[PDB]
């Protein structure tokens, strides 16, 4: 469905649907790319669902694979009413800049095995240089939890209780990891856009991405995985 | 280890509350010759002028292995009074037998837990005796009278 | 409140509420004077 | 979207049916019921 | 009355004894619908007297004042009261009635003839005579039929009922076109009572709300007069106990679901009971929380879209299981709450968040003292709000009482149609004070092993 | 529609609040109440 | 004990809420169902006292020797608010975060000011008035909010801080709040 | 016997039953609350909190009830024993986030 | 997924028919008291 | 308040009225 | 095993109640 | 590699093993592989 007949549709018939988690499309745009006109765009509703939601674990024996997986979180997933800036260049090349807006939504996949991989999937802070056929970049990934979360047993960052509580014997230098550390250092992803279905009339592009971003370390337990979201991006340019 | 004795950062003794029986966990406070709270180790580590890192305590201890050894600066003062909440610090060795962590009971507490049970159950017993030798005559038979 | 014409009535209207509780209480008066027969 | 999902939780879809597949099973069955308790009431 | 060696019932059965006396029974009947419209008048009366009228019709303990005032009797625009005189008539017309009601109850329970068969055949009636109880209860259905087409003719002429989803905040609104369609009607009768619909608790708006009485009318109608001229199939015969005991057993039964129907409406219907009048229900205050917590920080300058909570979910914002934009807190349950205050804030993907950042109204913004105090918690002696509160202030909601009540009393008619529908079937069997001693069923059988 | 509430019933002639197992009663419900969901709430007032 | 009879048909003695407390040149009324705890969190604290159902609502003044001889020789009123930066407790954690919400990068606290004001009462000394929003990335209690009465009558500072939960300031705590803050005269 | 599969053939079976469910059970909480007199109390489970110590994502309803039992300590001891004189302050009880 | 949710329907519906047409054949008759 | 004194003067009246109809139907022949 | 343990214990209570409803001793004397 | 079955004393795993199953229900496997979906013939499965 496009921009016009999802603003066609009251609540009450997008709702318990999945149309609110789909972005819309383009039906009546150009696959020129290139005829876009240059100039300082300042883009808004700028939107990214995922289609394929792949997890890179490395095996011990050398040799990369990425597996497909079975999501657990229902429809939270999209990125939706983000804006930013594209300078776009007469040759193509682009400034993107995504600002602010649903920039992240917390997701949890399950592997093969029976393993759950939970992560923040976000786009925040991600700038983008490159021609119109494929331009990349790199945006900030946040923790997955906040510092005032707590534990199962109360342990925790900025609140907690960053002890053995339920032990009065066992607080030595093998529980650093789980106590002493507690890190929420964030830490940083790669996705690679591209734009296809151009519109000329109404400025409105909604090509495809491929993002790299780590999974969740938990409280810093554990390193964190790779995962691989590929899927549609919209966006409207003013 | 020796006796943890703490101090704050201008200099007087701070003393870390002593846990009672009744608590599983206690929270680790340092309070004042007077009786005012002075430090602890907080829960929310967000507020007021009681966490460790700020009041600047120390700890100075005076027994067998430290006796000199000051430690003023990292959260090893915390780890000492949380050490110091359950009485005097000794070291221990919790890999020849595989030690749990948590406190088990004396044998003064087994042997009174088992001798109540069995006071309780041979006060019934006694009851159930009692019943039966004085109630001989109906808990064999009264024969229609 | 109660119309102007009305307001000395209000502390009868206090008590109305609760005759529907005392009527179930009147019909155990009544099984009581007629000694539960 | 990462997967096929039925979407029919809410929307206030009449005995629950969102194809017509649900209703006319559900009608078959009743019918069938109805049919054996019709030529079979009556003990005899 | 009569003493139990003839009767065989005891006095804590009494009215047992009176199941075979149509008169003395028309005359309990009418001495408690007599007791009903007393407790009417006078409740109305009693929260007339005890209305303050600069505070809302909910700070005060009124639970049927908010009933009057949604048929738009003395309902200004924003849902202020304007005038009593409405709920002092009505109050007073209770009263009044009540006490013609009472005197014939007190007649025909004391020297009314003791059996109508004899002097009135068209009044006297015995439990087997399947015609003559179809005919009494078609007379009843033309009356409800007549009781529910006069809150329509109130709606559609007598320019009455409070409309919530009127834009400002509502309005006392003379409906127009009412929706009688067929599907829209019954699909909202055959739908799920679970979140995402519900089953009777999901009417939105007067308009279907009233289409439904035109049909609900119009149907009872048509079944009184069927009733009259037909008599019950054999089918109906095998199928049902035809006693009085049987009879009140179903009432029992259907009236039970009717009182838990009741109790969920109050909990949760917000059209139908207006948040004016009612306070918030369960869903709202709860989203008026996280609402007003989001333009309050959003107002101090943090954005709400792009903040996570500690569980990196969202502090003001996240998405619900299907992908609408609902509020992040823990009131992630209550996302299908529909609210006068929440539907132009609301587009069609989520919760609009330019909406949010722009085009928030000044009267939603003060529609705060729903979240303020008044969320539907309150404790039984009063005082404030959640169980740990202190005694600050004097307040539990009415649609805590009138649910809490309504659920109690429709368990204890579950129960008691239990009761009745196994008594009948004992009494229709014919061992209902026990076993005859001599042939007893189970020495007829062959033991289980 | 909850239990009965008596914290702070009990006050003195100057209106200081005199403790009472109601009001111990009410402690040990708080501290329930701060350990329950530690992670679940966003907003101050518990009423979802 | 004396025997005197009980209180029949006596009336209330009580029922303002506020009982007075005279101190070392200041003067202010109390919550009267608040009661007296011995909590320093700072050293300059002579008097605190706070509330028996939640000890977050709790006020305390203190009495710290100066050298400015009036309030407005410690400059604008956000200059003498920014001297007093440390009286609302310095964040114990020191690791990296970007996940809070709502707050500026590795903070997990934020003060908001929602009142500037040099409010005066008998003499014509001034009195630096300030209600502050204090936002934990926690969210305990909805914030808490400080309202600052400070002033400087001989050679001390005199400041008034009651604190108040927003949960309860909500609630309708702001009247004793602002009653202790209207009555913190400094004699 | 139709109804639950199992059925009372003895009157005096069904008595003396009735006699020894309520005594049998009432003498079993006897005897745990004498075990609880020294303190000698069931409150752990150590290959749960084990677990659970090292393991950040294992949580059961046990845990949450440690949990609860902590604050019901934390917050009920200072008004519950006075001659502790237990001056907590605020910062230093547990709270879980915004309540 | 939607042959579970046809399957389970089938059998919902297979027993509630049996339920209400049960009770409709005859059942105040199934006695063994004199009426 | 004399507004307390009315509501308890109704309260008696309304109180006392059916047990007043009682003794009177017990004292004036019978028939209940 | 721990698991192990747990559902041979909950098994084998199931399966004594099962054979103390199917096969019970008769009932005599009432 | 360097601590396998046979060096843990396993008796009837190599069994399992050489016919089919090598992952089990705990998401591993004993080549060291990544596990796909087990099925219900996991190690516990087929002893169950
Ligand atoms: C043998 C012999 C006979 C024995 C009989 C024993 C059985 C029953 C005895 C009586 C039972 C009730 C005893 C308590 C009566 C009472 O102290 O009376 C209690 C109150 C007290 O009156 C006033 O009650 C007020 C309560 O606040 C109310 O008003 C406030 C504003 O003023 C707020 O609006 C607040 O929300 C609202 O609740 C204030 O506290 C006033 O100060 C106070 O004077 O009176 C009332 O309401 C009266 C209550 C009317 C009936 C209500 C029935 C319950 C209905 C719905 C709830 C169902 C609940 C099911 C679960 C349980
Ligand atoms: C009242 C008498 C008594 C007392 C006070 C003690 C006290 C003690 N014994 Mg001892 N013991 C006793 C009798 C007693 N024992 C007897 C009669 C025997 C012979 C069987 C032993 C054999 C024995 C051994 C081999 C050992 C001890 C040890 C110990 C010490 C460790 C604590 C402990 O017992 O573990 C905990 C006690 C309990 C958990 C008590 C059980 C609580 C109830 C009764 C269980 C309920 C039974 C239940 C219905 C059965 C179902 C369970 C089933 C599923 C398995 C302790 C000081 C240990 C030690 O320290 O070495 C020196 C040691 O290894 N005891
Ligand atoms: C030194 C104390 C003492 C002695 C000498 C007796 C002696 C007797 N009791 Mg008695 N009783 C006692 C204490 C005692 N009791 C106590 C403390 C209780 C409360 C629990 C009871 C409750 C009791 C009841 C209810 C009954 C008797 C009965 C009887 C009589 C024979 C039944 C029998 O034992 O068959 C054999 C008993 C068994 C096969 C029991 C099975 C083994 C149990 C379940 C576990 C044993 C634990 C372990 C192996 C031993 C350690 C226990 C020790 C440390 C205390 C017998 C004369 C019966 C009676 O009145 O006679 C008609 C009767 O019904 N007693
Ligand atoms: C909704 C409540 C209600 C109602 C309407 C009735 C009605 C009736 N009951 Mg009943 N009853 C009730 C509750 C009720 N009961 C309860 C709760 C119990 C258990 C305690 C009983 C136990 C019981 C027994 C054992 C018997 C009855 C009987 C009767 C019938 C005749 C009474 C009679 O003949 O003696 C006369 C009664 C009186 C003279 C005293 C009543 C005084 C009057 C009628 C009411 C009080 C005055 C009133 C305010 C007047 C209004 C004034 C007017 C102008 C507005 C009658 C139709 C009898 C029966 O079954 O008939 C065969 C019978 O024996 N009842
Ligand atoms: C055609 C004959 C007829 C009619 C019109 C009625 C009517 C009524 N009966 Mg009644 N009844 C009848 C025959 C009839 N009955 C017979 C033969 C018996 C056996 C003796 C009974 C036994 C009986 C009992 C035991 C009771 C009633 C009660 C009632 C009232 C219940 C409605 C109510 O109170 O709620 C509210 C009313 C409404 C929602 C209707 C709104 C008002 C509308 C606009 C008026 C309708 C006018 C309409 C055009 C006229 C109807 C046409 C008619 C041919 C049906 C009602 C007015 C109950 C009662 O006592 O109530 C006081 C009750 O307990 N009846
Ligand atoms: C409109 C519904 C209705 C009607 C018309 C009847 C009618 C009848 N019932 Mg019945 N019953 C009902 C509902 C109803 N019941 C419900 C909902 C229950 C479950 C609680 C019962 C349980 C019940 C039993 C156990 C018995 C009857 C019996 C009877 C018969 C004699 C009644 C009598 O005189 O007792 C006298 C009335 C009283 C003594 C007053 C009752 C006092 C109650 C128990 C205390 C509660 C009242 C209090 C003010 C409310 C507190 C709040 C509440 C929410 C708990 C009579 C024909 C008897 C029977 O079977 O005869 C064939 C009998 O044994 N009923
Ligand atoms: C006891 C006291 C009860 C008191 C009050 C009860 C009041 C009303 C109860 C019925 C309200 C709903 C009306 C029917 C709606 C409906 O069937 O929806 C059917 C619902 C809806 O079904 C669901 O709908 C969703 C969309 O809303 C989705 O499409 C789901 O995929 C779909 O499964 O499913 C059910 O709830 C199953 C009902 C099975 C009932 C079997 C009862 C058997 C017992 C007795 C039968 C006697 C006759
Ligand atoms: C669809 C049907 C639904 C019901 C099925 C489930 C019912 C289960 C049957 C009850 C248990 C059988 C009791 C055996 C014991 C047994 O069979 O004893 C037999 C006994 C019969 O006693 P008699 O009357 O024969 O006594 C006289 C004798 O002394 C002489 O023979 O039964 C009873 O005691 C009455 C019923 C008590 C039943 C108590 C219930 C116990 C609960 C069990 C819970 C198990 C743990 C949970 C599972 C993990
Ligand atoms: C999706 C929309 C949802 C809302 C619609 C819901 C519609 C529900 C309509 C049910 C009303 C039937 C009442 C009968 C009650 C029992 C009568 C009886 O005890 O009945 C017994 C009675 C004894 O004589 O007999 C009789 O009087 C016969 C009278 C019974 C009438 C029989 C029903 C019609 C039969 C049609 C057969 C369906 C056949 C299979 C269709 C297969 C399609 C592929
Ligand atoms: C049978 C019987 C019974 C029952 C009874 C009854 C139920 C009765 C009743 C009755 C009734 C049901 C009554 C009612 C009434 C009413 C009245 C009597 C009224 C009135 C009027 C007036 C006078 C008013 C006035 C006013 C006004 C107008 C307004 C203002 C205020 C005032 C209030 C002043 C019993 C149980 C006992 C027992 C058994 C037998
Ligand atoms: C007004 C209104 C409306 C409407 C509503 C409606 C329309 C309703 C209805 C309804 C209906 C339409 C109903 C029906 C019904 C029926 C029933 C409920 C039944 C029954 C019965 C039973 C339960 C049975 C039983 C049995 C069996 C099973 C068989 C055999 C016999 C016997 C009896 C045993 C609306 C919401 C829109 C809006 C608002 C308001
Ligand atoms: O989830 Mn279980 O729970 Ca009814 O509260 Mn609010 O939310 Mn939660 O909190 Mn407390
Ligand atoms: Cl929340
Ligand atoms: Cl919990
Ligand atoms: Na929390």
């Amino acid at each position: 469905l496009t921009y016009d007949e999802l603003q066609g549709l009251t609540y009450l018939q997008v709702k318990g649907t999945g149309i609110a988690n789909t972005c819309p499309v383009v039906e009546q745009g150009t696959s020129n790319v290139r005829e876009l006109k240059p100039g300082d765009y300042k883009l808004e509703k700028f939107c990214m669902e995922p289609t394929s939601f792949t997890v890179k674990e490395e095996d011990a024996k050398g040799r990369e694979e990425f597996v497909k997986t079975k999501l657990l979180t229902r429809l939270t997933y999209g990125l939706d009413g983000m804006n930013g800036s594209m300078k776009i260049n007469n040759d193509g090349s682009v400034e993107f800049r995504e600002d602010e807006g649903l920039d992240y939504a917390a997701t949890t996949v399950k592997l093969p095995g029976g393993e759950y991989v939970p992560f923040l999937f976000t786009i925040k802070e991600f700038d983008g240089k490159g021609t119109l056929d494929s331009f990349s970049g790199d945006f900030l990934v946040p923790s997955y939890r906040g510092s005032t979360f707590l534990d199962p047993k109360g342990r925790g960052g900025a609140t907690g209780y960053d002890n053995a509580i339920a032990l009065p014997a066992k607080a030595d230098a093998d529980e650093i990891q789980r106590l002493n550390n507690k890190s929420y250092t964030p830490g940083k992803g790669s996705a690679v856009f591209s734009v296809a279905k151009v519109d000329t009339e109404t400025g409105e592009i909604a090509g495809v991405f491929e993002s790299i971003q780590p999974s969740d370390t938990e409280m810093g337990a554990h390193p964190a995985k790779d995962i691989k979201i590929t899927g549609l991006w919209y966006g409207q340019l003013t | 280890l020796g006796h943890a004795s703490f101090k704050d950062q201008e200099g007087r003794e701070l003393f870390v509350r002593r846990m009672p029986t009744f608590f599983e966990t206690f929270p680790v406070v340092l309070i004042d010759k007077d009786g005012v709270v002075r430090a602890d180790v907080p829960f929310r580590k967000a507020e007021s002028k009681y966490s460790i890192e700020q009041v600047g305590v120390s700890v100075t201890f005076y027994g067998g292995e430290l006796n000199g050894l000051t430690f003023t600066d990292p959260s090893t003062v915390k780890k000492y009074a949380r050490k110091a909440q359950l009485g005097e610090i000794f070291e221990f060795d919790r890999s020849t037998l595989q030690s749990d962590g948590v406190f088990r009971s004396s044998p003064r507490g087994w042997f009174t837990f088992g001798h109540l049970s069995f006071a309780l159950l041979f006060f019934f017993g006694h009851i159930w005796h009692g019943s039966r030798t004085i109630f001989r005559d109906v808990f064999a038979g009264i024969d229609e009278d | 409140k109660l119309p102007e014409a009305y307001a000395p009535f209000s502390p009868i209207v206090d008590v109305l509420p609760i005759i529907p509780v005392l009527f179930i209480l009147l019909a155990f008066v009544w099984q009581a004077s007629v000694s539960f027969r | 979207l990462v997967d096929d999902r039925m979407n029919g939780d809410g929307t206030g879809l009449p005995f629950g049916v969102n194809d017509g597949i649900l209703g006319w099973v559900i009608a078959g069955t009743l019918g069938t019921i109805w049919a054996i308790y019709f030529v079979s009431q009556k003990d005899l | 009355g009569r003493d139990q060696e003839t009767t065989g019932f005891a006095w804590w059965a009494g009215n047992a004894r009176l199941i075979n006396l149509s008169g003395k029974l028309l005359g309990a009947h009418v001495a408690h619908a007599g007791l009903i419209v007393f407790w009417a008048g006078a409740m109305n009366l009693f929260e007339v007297s005890h209305f303050v009228p600069e505070k809302p019709m909910y700070e005060q303990g009124l639970i049927l004042l908010p009933h009057i005032a949604t048929l738009g009797y003395g309902v200004g625009p924003g849902g202020e009261v304007l005038d009593t005189f409405p709920y002092f008539v009505s109050g007073v017309l209770h009263l009044i009635s009540s006490a013609v009601l009472g005197f014939g109850g007190v007649y025909h329970s004391l020297i009314g003839p003791e059996t109508l068969e004899e002097s009135y055949p068209f009044f006297g009636y015995v439990w087997k005579d399947k015609n003559k109880m179809t005919n009494i209860l078609g007379y009843h259905l033309i009356i409800l039929g007549c009781g529910a087409w006069l809150l329509v003719l109130k709606a559609l002429y007598f320019g009455g009922v409070y409309d919530t989803w009127a834009p400002g905040g509502g309005d006392v609104r003379i409906i127009s076109n009412p929706t009688t369609n067929a599907a829209i009607i019954f699909g909202y009768i055959v739908k799920s009572p679970f979140g995402g619909d519900g089953w009777i608790v999901s009417v939105d708006n007067l308009e279907d709300i009233i289409g439904g009485h035109i049909w609900i009318g119009t149907l009872c109608i048509l079944g009184g007069i069927w009733h009259i001229y037909t008599t019950p199939w054999p089918w109906a015969r095998r199928a049902f106990v035809w006693s009085g005991e049987a009879y009140l057993s179903y009432s029992l039964a259907a009236v039970s679901l009717m009182g838990f129907t009741a109790c969920c409406f109050a909990w949760f219907n917000n059209t139908a009971y207006p948040s004016e009048f009612y306070g918030p229900t369960g869903p709202e205050a709860s989203q008026a929380q996280a609402f007003t917590f989001l333009v309050r920080d959003q107002r101090l300058g943090a954005n709400v879209a792009s903040a996570q909570g500690p569980t990196g979910l969202g502090k003001y914002l996240m998405r619900s299981p299907t992908g609408e934009i609902i509020f992040g807190g823990e009131t992630m349950r209550f996302w299908d709450f529909r609210g006068p205050w929440v539907e132009p804030l609301r587009g069609p993907s989520g919760l609009d968040l330019v909406k949010l950042k722009n085009d928030i109204q000044p009267w939603q913004e003060r529609r705060a003292a729903e979240y303020m105090t008044h969320a539907p918690l309150g404790s039984l002696n009063s005082v404030g709000g959640v169980a740990t509160e202190i005694n600050a202030v004097n307040f539990v909601s009415p649609r805590s009482w009138l649910a809490t009540s309504h659920f109690c009393l429709g368990f204890f008619f579950f129960v008691g149609h239990l009761w009745h529908a196994g008594r009948a079937r004992a009494a229709a069997a014919g061992f209902e004070k026990g076993i005859d001693r001599v042939d007893e069923p189970v020495l007829s059988m062959r033991p289980l092993d | 529609l909850n239990g009965f509430n008596f914290n702070q019933s009990v006050v003195d002639s100057n209106g200081r609040v005199l403790n009472t197992w109601a009001d111990i009663i009410n402690r040990a419900n708080l501290g329930m109440e701060v350990m329950h969901e530690r992670n679940a709430h966003n907003f101050p007032l518990d009423l979802a | 004990a004396y025997g005197e009879g009980a209180n029949v048909f006596g009336r209330v003695t009580n029922k303002s809420g506020f009982v007075p407390y005279a101190g070392d040149s200041f003067a202010l009324l109390l919550p009267s169902k608040w009661n007296p705890s011995d909590e320093k969190e700072v050293d300059s604290i002579v008097l605190r006292y706070a509330d028996n159902f939640d000890a977050v609502n709790n006020v305390y003044v203190i009495a710290q020797d100066t050298d400015k001889s009036s309030i407005q020789d410690y400059g604008s009123p956000e200059e003498f608010i920014s001297q007093f930066g440390y009286l609302l407790g310095r964040q114990a954690w020191a690791g990296q975060t970007v996940s809070e919400g709502g707050f500026d990068a590795n903070k997990v606290s934020s003060a908001a000011l929602l009142g500037v004001a040099t409010e005066k009462d008998k003499k014509g000394k001034t009195y630096y008035k300030f209600e502050i929003l204090s936002r934990t990335a926690d969210g305990n209690e909805g914030g808490r909010h400080q309202l600052v009465k400070a002033t400087v009558s001989n050679g001390k500072l005199y400041l008034l801080k009651v604190q108040a939960g927003d949960k309860r300031w909500f609630k309708g705590t702001d009247k004793e709040c602002l009653g202790v803050l209207d009555s913190f005269t400094v004699v | 016997s139709q109804i639950f599969g199992v059925a009372f053939s003895n009157k005096r079976w069904l008595h003396f039953f009735m006699l020894f469910v309520p005594v049998t059970g009432l003498w079993m909480s006897a005897l745990g609350v004498v075990g609880l007199a020294l303190n000698l109390r069931a409150y752990d489970f150590v290959s749960q909190e084990i677990r659970a110590a090292e393991d950040p994502e294992f949580e059961t309803f046990y845990t949450k009830n440690i949990l609860l039992n902590e604050g019901i300590r934390a917050w009920m001891a200072a008004q519950d024993q006075p001659h502790e004189k237990l001056t907590l302050p605020e910062e230093v009880l547990p709270r879980g986030n915004a309540l | 997924m939607l042959t579970l949710k046809i399957f389970v329907y089938t059998v919902v519906t297979f027993f509630v028919g049996l339920f209400i047409f049960g009770f409709l054949s005859n059942d105040p008759s199934r006695n063994p008291g004199k009426g | 308040s004399l507004t307390l004194i009315l509501q308890l003067v109704a309260l008696f009246a309304v109180v006392a009225a059916g047990p007043l109809v009682v003794v009177l139907l017990s004292v004036r022949g019978g028939n209940l | 095993m721990e698991a192990l343990v747990y559902t041979f214990l909950l098994i084998g209570t199931l399966g004594i109640i099962f054979f103390s409803i199917f096969f019970r001793e008769p009932p005599r004397i009432a | 590699v360097l601590n396998p079955m046979w060096r843990q004393g396993m008796f009837v795993l190599p069994f399992l093993t050489r016919l089919g199953v090598t992952q089990s229900w705990g998401g591993w496997t004993i080549s060291g592989e990544t596990s796909s979906n087990p099925g219900i013939w996991s190690y516990e499965g087929a002893a169950a």
